[PDB]
């Protein structure tokens, strides 16, 4: 199909825009929520060997403050990504001076490339997402409360007020889909605001482990 | 006391005279009152009221006037065109004698507003009266302007001057920001400016007025050499496009080209598909319609179009470096260069009336561009060498020598100068201080002093704000200021203003000795303009505040 | 008609030589990093 492909690409684009905005980046307001027809007009309405193919819509976004760091998003052509395919993206990144980036894989990544992604973590950070992960913004789900990443100063304030250590906070997985959505690293407290039927509002905290 | 009208003049007399004839006065009201028998029986109730008989009649008159205005609008909206226009013409013929009556003037003005063609005698009478002309709606003013080019020019020239002043002031904003610069606003946002909206409202659907505005823009572009007139041409055409004015968009040969270029400007990049669409628009110019090429070059002379095309050219050069390919073998790069050549040669093409595409110099493609690619190549190898393990680190010094041929290309070729200036902006945005210092001496002498233009200097200062920590080094500040800014500031006031803005923004990070030296070197003279003195005073205030923070 | 010259300029040949040297250096460095990874 071709209309299904452009709908899927538009939904992935919308979810990536919302992900960048929730992550704290410069997302243009009309780009943040554009019509499917607007996407088809801007890109070509034929993903099947046509104008809105992959690598055309690699979204480059900067940070809201400190506009240096960017994570210009990647869309591989092939379903199953490999090392010799991600090394081209590594070449494009080392051509630049920016270390973060997101790749949107179609099928599963080869596990050797999964190890390779970790094999450059101190140098430059790479996150990967499957198509099914980006067809729905899970933060819009009613079961998912408001996750907010906390700054280090706020973490110090929290630990000093409650007189507890980072070892004592209830924790959260690094492979958590919400944690992957915000792209938080290990040791980064996330405040969670959720409505409670007994107190109104409850703010919990989840250190990342 | 006009046609069948009793005292306005003898009304002033009636207010001055004051002796006695009561029955004459009463007969005058009876003859010149609301001549309805049904009102004669109702008047004693008003007499039985107590409030003087002026507010009631004024309220009734205002309500009748408003109902008449509503009915004029309804007639203009409903029915067959010929019948409604004939009714409006009859009403105008009956009511035009009261055009100077303030209470009934709105009715006449509305009737004239809804008429497709007002009679020429009434239009001349309105033109002869300044207040009547001012009170007229833009629809009547269009019928006046279409046959009076001088009056339309008098109405339009202040707007054009205001547009130029607004663009220049935007170039000299106090805030230095890479994120919020002259090219930050989207085209749709730019078309919302007061001048563009007012010009679009004045033109409306009148093709003749649009052609007059285009002629004014061409004449001012030739006379003043200001490219923001080209910007205004593009924005006015696209503003008419946003209002679905098909009477103008269908006859303008640049409409589709300007639309595609507007999309490219919005995306800040020209892809292969959009490039091919623009090429198809260019190659579609038929023999005998070559003046359309001059118009298209004027569209391409827009600073936004030039910025988008040059940034796309630099990005394509980087991609060619990545792909191990030569500039001559890339059709998209050649197409971008062709568009840039047309944009740069717009002024010469319009002035000489020779509507032919400028010949792109061979040495540009075959020599200058691959040398820029070699600069990129040196940057990449230096960056890779700096990341090698310490056991393999040879003492690699960054290449600081600028080839003489590169400087000659910047001095003698306009296109090479433009591409090199945008490459300098690109490397400065990447915080590559070594490449910036390598290329800076070649910017002192450039083609037509393009390196000292306000657009380039605005972008350059904005990007230099990203290198704020490097201003603590005396060598970096000496290079930048002494070798580039101070070489031209005594001869160019705009360079002085840009240097003052940069210093005002970055004074907390400049070395104190160099800061004092720059404050002395940038001191305004007796011949300096008011803006330079104001910027210098602001710098002094900031320095005093910084000293107080010790 | 855009007249494209039928030969590389001396500058273009020098830049092709520089680019080939860079390709060789980059390949050597990639081999080095593979040995160090």
């Amino acid at each position: 199909d071709d209309e299904e492909e452009t709908y899927r690409l538009w939904k992935i684009r919308k979810t990536i825009m919302q992900l960048c905005h929730d992550r704290g980046y410069l997302v243009t307001q009309d780009e943040l929520d554009q019509t499917l027809e607007e996407f088809k007009a801007q890109f070509g309405d034929k993903p099947s060997e046509g104008r809105p193919r992959r690598t055309d819509l690699t979204v480059l976004v900067a940070h809201n403050d400190d506009p240096t760091d960017q994570m210009f998003v990647f869309f591989p052509e092939e379903p199953k990504v490999g090392i010799k395919t991600i090394k081209v993206y590594c070449q494009r990144m080392q051509e630049e001076n920016i270390t973060r980036a997101l790749i949107v894989v179609q099928q599963g990544m080869t596990p050797s490339a999964k190890q390779s992604l970790v094999d450059m973590a101190p140098k430059y950070i790479l996150e990967q997402f499957l198509q099914q992960e980006l067809l729905i913004n899970i933060t819009e789900h009613e079961l998912v409360p408001e996750h907010v990443v906390m700054t280090k100063e706020e973490v110090t304030e929290l630990l000093a007020r409650y007189k507890l250590r980072e070892n004592q906070l209830p924790r959260i997985q690094a492979g958590d889909p919400v944690a992957r959505y915000f792209g938080i690293k290990r040791g980064q407290v996330v405040k969670i605001i959720r409505p409670s039927e007994t107190a109104g509002r409850y703010i919990t905290y989840r250190l990342v482990q | 006391q006009d046609l069948g009208v009793a005292n306005g003049e003898d009304l002033k007399e009636t207010l001055t005279n004051c002796t006695e004839p009561l029955k004459a006065i009463e007969q005058f009201q009876t003859e010149n009152g609301v001549l309805l028998p049904s009102l004669q029986s109702a008047l004693p109730f008003l007499d039985l009221h107590g409030t003087p008989r002026l507010e009631f009649h004024q309220s009734v008159f205002d309500e009748l006037r408003d109902k008449l205005l509503e009915r004029v609008s309804a007639i203009a909206s409903e029915g067959k065109a010929e019948e409604r226009y004939k009714k409006l013409e009859d009403l105008l013929e009956k009511s035009f004698s009261l055009v100077k009556m303030p209470s009934l003037q709105p009715v006449v003005m509305c009737v004239m507003k809804h008429l497709p063609k007002v009679p020429e005698k009434k239009l001349k009478l309105v033109m002869a009266d300044k207040e009547l002309y001012r009170a007229c709606a833009v629809e009547v003013k269009r019928q006046i302007w279409q046959d009076n080019q001088a009056l339309f020019g008098d109405e339009v020239s202040p707007l054009l001057k205001q547009y130029i002043l607004e663009k220049e002031s935007a170039l000299f904003s106090t805030e230095l920001s890479v994120l919020h610069n002259f090219f930050s606003p989207s085209p749709k946002t730019r078309r919302q400016g007061e001048v563009v909206q007012r010009l679009t409202r004045m033109v409306g659907k009148n093709v003749k007025l649009y052609d007059m505005v285009l002629q004014f823009l061409r004449t001012l572009f030739l006379r003043t050499r200001n490219v923001h007139y080209c910007t205004l041409r593009a924005e006015l055409l696209m503003s008419l496009h946003d209002l679905d004015v098909g009477e103008i968009c269908t006859v303008d040969p640049c409409h589709k080209f300007t639309w595609c270029l507007d999309a490219c400007i919005r995306e800040r990049f020209v892809d292969s598909k959009r490039a091919r669409e623009l090429q198809g628009f260019l190659d579609g110019v038929k023999k005998g319609q070559e003046q359309v090429l001059g118009d298209l070059s004027m569209i391409l002379c827009d600073p936004f179009a030039i910025n988008t095309l040059a940034l796309s050219t630099v990005r394509h050069l980087q991609e060619l470096v990545g792909q191990e390919t030569l500039p001559r073998d890339s059709p998209d790069l050649l197409l971008l260069l062709r568009l840039l050549a047309l944009g740069q040669g717009a002024w010469d093409m319009i002035d000489s009336q020779v509507f032919k595409e400028p010949k792109m110099e061979v040495e540009l493609i075959t020599r200058f561009l691959p040398m820029l690619m070699s600069f990129l190549v040196d940057d990449y190898t230096f960056n890779v060498d700096q990341k090698l393990p310490a056991e393999e680190k040879a003492p690699v010094s960054y290449p600081n020598t600028l080839p003489e041929s590169f400087t000659k290309f910047l001095q003698e070729q306009r296109m090479a100068c433009e591409v090199g200036l945008y490459y300098v902006l690109h490397i400065t945005k990447q915080r590559n201080k070594n490449a910036l210092l390598r290329l800076l001496p070649g910017l002192v002498e450039t083609f037509g002093d393009l390196a000292f233009g306000d657009i380039f200097l605005h972008l350059l200062t904005g990007n230099l704000a990203l290198l704020a920590d490097e201003f603590a080094l005396e060598d970096f500040c000496s290079s930048l200021f002494d070798g580039f800014f101070l070489t031209a500031s005594p001869r160019k006031e705009n360079v002085h203003r840009h240097a003052l803005r940069l210093l005002i923004h970055l004074h907390p990070r400049v070395a104190p000795s160099k800061l004092e030296a720059l404050q002395k070197a940038l001191e305004p003279t007796g011949q300096s303009g008011e803006a330079v003195k104001e910027l210098y005073s602001q710098l002094g205030e900031k320095l005093e505040q910084l000293d107080h923070r010790k | 008609m855009l007249v494209i010259p039928p030969g590389l300029s001396e500058e273009e040949e020098a830049l092709q030589k520089k680019f080939n040297k860079l390709k060789k250096k980059k390949k050597a460095l990639l081999a080095l990093k593979k040995q160090s990874s």
